[PDB]
């Protein structure tokens, strides 16, 4: 998930954007 | 659009600038 994928990882907005409600 | 390392506190920080007022869900390590 994004704890792992933006962290120790590289992330984009649009991919946060997912995780939106 | 941009992408970056994001952690804990920044991380939420940067989930709830992306949504704004409408709120979010995050999910975990694994």
């Amino acid at each position: 998930g994004i704890v792992e994928q933006c962290c120790t990882s590289i992330c984009s907005l649009y991919q946060l954007e997912n995780y939106c409600n | 659009f941009v992408n970056q390392h994001l952690c804990g506190s920044h991380l939420v920080e940067a989930l709830y600038l992306v949504c704004g007022e409408r709120g979010f869900f995050y999910t975990p390590k694994t």
